[PDB]
């Protein structure tokens, strides 16, 4: 480990927050952004980058804007052909408004999410594993595909909450059946965890949440580990 | 414009029942309130843009989804009785702050045990006295709709095919005659000679809102897909 | 348009208090609501014309008058805690139509026992730092603005002696910090290097509303007759 | 007497009636309909006239529409040099609309309406302001008594009734807001032997129709200035 695990009493409990899980759950639901072999088309401020993206099913946007942690990550993928892939939201998406500035109707934000597409493809589509355990008790366990070398940690952690929504009704429309929760991404002897739930309070931003993403941490698809460790409601 | 859907419904109690609100105002806020006689207007949920769901005054059994800028809608999983009102979607400013937001023509909903309880209404025409009083006229022409469940109904005067409003004094809301039935007045005052007219004709419309092609209707009895009822009269000698 | 006056009023309980409306919609329909967080938007009374006065949900406590087609004034004669909240008018459509309807901008009013109670706020500004964080910039400037009360306050940003809206985010209602004292915060996120430009001026002006002429101070202790606080600042090197 | 007096149980009851007695109050209070030496300039309906009167000061109204009991009433006047004097309403005041292709109208910005409270100008003009007196018993017990001045030889019921109930509003709270003090209430107008009264209060029920109450005023019921003696009995609330 390299990253200091979460000692139990630095969690989020979720019943601590009282204002609608719906907002949380929304981000890890059937919709998400997905670009493949693009190039940025347009920049707001300098640590960002427009996409043309258009949202081919839903049509809710047709530019994305993918906000960095800083002025060198935007540079180093200004036009550079990448693949994009990322929890978006709408609500709190501000940005151009008309030429730094572009983008005609339809548009929505994320973070990180960028990885180069040339000699980061593979024939044959990855699996990783996921080991959930619930009071430490692993009962789940599931496979996560992906075909990148170099892929984020932000496409898995979607890809595995993504799994447990659905399956093991990790987020609800007011709440969740879990107190606590975290994902683990474990590489080599490094590791580094992300807390699944809100913070306490009556309302939840989408946007500050997402933020964690702009790191744009890529981790290796041969040499990842993910286990996800849940507390549950004692009803 | 922001339109709502459907406008009337009429569900039984443990059914699921969904609110569709759509807004061509490219408003970033949109919200879901219900109108009831004595509360005012309570905040159930809003949003403040796609994928964003906030909790209002009173968000008890209620769920709600904001899948784009245009839809917002109203979600109850497990329909009560209590959820029986008018509901109203809008759009626009900040919330509390009215004169920002648009408005939408509401949607009556009635949640009771039974669809079979739904009947239509019992439209006549009469006609007071001054005997019956030792005031002056109160109302020439009077109609009385009744027996009606819900009371989804609207209640107009035509005159010579016309819609008037000069002299109607219509009842502010439908009264229970019964645990499960509705009644319903409303009063048209004209000049003597115009009712004397033989030539003038009036009419009292009433527009009943019960099941449609979308409700469930126990199959066997009759299916209330009625409307309009009205009851029309003629001018009366001197 | 519906003009509300005043905006905004402190008054003492068994005070006499009267909100005006003016219309110039010219129209026959005038409301007088009232807002409270938990409640929603409730009718006080109403009015169908010039001479008329209906009452809606809550009529106790209150008076009203529609002198005209464009005036319909609120009156409370014995005010009481009970009738601090914000005040809405409105006019068009009938009642419970509100896509008809066309609100004011609301009138905040505070009754209480005691005017001694009114205190100015304290506004002040700051700035974070992304080593409090793993995320990114947040927020550059920050306006916090406490120790005020009641919560009658508007806080804006001015960089350079024009007022902007571009990167501003205020609370969207003050909260109460004590029993007797209101918080407010906002943030302005500019570019560093027009921070960094030591020729830029920056200010965060608050309105703050308390006793006027008409209220009733008691003497002794200073009026609180406060009114626009600023917190201003320059860029700083690079 | 002539009309027989209100019997006791015919009165309207002032607690039955729960819907804001301010509708009622209104059309008491210091602001009326008042116009000197005037011609009518049009007419809606055979039964009405409706006058050039402007609200000069409240500005709310620039045309007046005078409703009568009947066509005779309206001829009658027609074209006649008189003064008008009555409670009016807005509410339901529907007339005219734009003088047009078939219906005889005209009209153009603020207006109201109201009934009767019609009479000649010329010679019915009294130098000296005539001074009526009211007598006001509340349960029998005459505790005030006060005059009405007028300048008419053959002034209207109306008039003097508003005249009457105006003060009583203003000093004896007979019209509040919501309520009223008293129970019941009746107006008496005795000319000579002949009398007439009217029922002060509003019908039952939780809605006041000014337009139908102020119809009791289509009559132009008119009343000699020098042979009149009125008298208010009301019934005070047993608290």
């Amino acid at each position: 480990e390299s990253q200091p695990d979460p000692k139990p009493d630095e969690l989020h409990k979720s019943s601590k927050f009282t204002g609608l899980m719906e907002n949380m759950k929304v981000l890890y639901d059937d919709n998400h952004v997905s670009a493949i072999n693009v190039k940025s088309i347009d920049q707001f401020l300098y640590f960002d980058l427009i996409y043309s993206i258009k949202d081919t099913k839903l049509g809710n946007y047709d530019n994305v804007r993918v906000e960095f942690k800083n002025k060198d990550l935007a540079d180093k993928y200004k036009d550079k052909y990448v693949d994009v892939f990322g929890a978006n939201y709408y609500y709190q998406c501000y940005f151009s408004k008309k030429t730094s500035h572009q983008t005609d109707k339809r548009k929505t934000c994320m973070y990180g999410g960028v990885t180069e597409h040339n000699g980061n493809q593979l024939d044959k589509y990855r699996s990783i594993t996921v080991r959930v355990f619930e009071d430490g008790k692993n009962l789940l366990s599931f496979d996560v595909q992906t075909n990148k070398k170099k892929v984020t940690a932000q496409e898995l952690d979607y890809l595995t909450r993504h799994y447990l929504v659905k399956n093991k009704k990790l987020y609800e429309f007011n709440n969740s059946p879990y107190e606590t929760g975290y994902i683990k991404f474990i590489e080599n002897e490094n590791s580094f965890w992300y807390d699944m739930m809100p913070a306490p309070g009556d309302k939840f931003d989408q946007s500050k949440y997402l933020m964690m993403y702009n790191d744009n941490k890529m981790v290796d698809s041969k040499d990842v580990k993910i286990e996800v460790y849940l507390t549950t409601k004692k009803k | 414009a922001v339109t709502q859907s459907p406008r009337n419904k009429v569900a039984v109690t443990g059914g699921k029942v969904t609110l569709s609100c759509q807004q061509t105002n490219n408003h970033n806020n949109m919200y879901w309130y219900r109108q009831d006689t004595g509360h005012g207007l309570r905040l159930i949920h809003y949003s403040y843009g796609a994928g964003s769901t906030e909790k209002g005054d009173i968000p008890d059994g209620y769920k709600a989804s904001r899948p784009s800028q245009e839809q917002f809608s109203l979600i109850l999983e497990l329909a009560t009785p209590s959820q029986t009102s008018v509901y109203f979607c809008a759009s626009g400013g900040g919330r509390g702050s009215y004169a920002e937001q648009f408005f939408g023509p509401g949607t009556r909903l009635t949640v009771l045990e039974d669809l079979r309880q739904v009947t239509p209404p019992k439209v006549s025409l009469f006609e007071p006295s001054k005997a019956e009083i030792a005031n002056k006229q109160k109302a020439t022409l009077v109609c009385l709709a009744r027996g009606f469940f819900p009371d989804h109904v609207e209640l107009s005067w035509w005159v010579n095919g016309k819609e008037v409003h000069s002299g109607v004094s219509t009842d502010p809301q439908a009264y229970k005659e019964s645990n499960y039935s509705y009644c319903l007045s409303s009063r048209l005052r004209v000049s003597a000679t115009f009712w004397h007219n033989p030539r003038n004709h009036f009419r009292c419309q009433v527009q009943f809102h019960g099941l449609s092609e979308e409700d469930k209707w126990p199959e066997g009895s009759p299916k209330p897909v009625t409307q309009n009822i009205s009851a029309e009269a003629w001018g009366r000698a001197d």
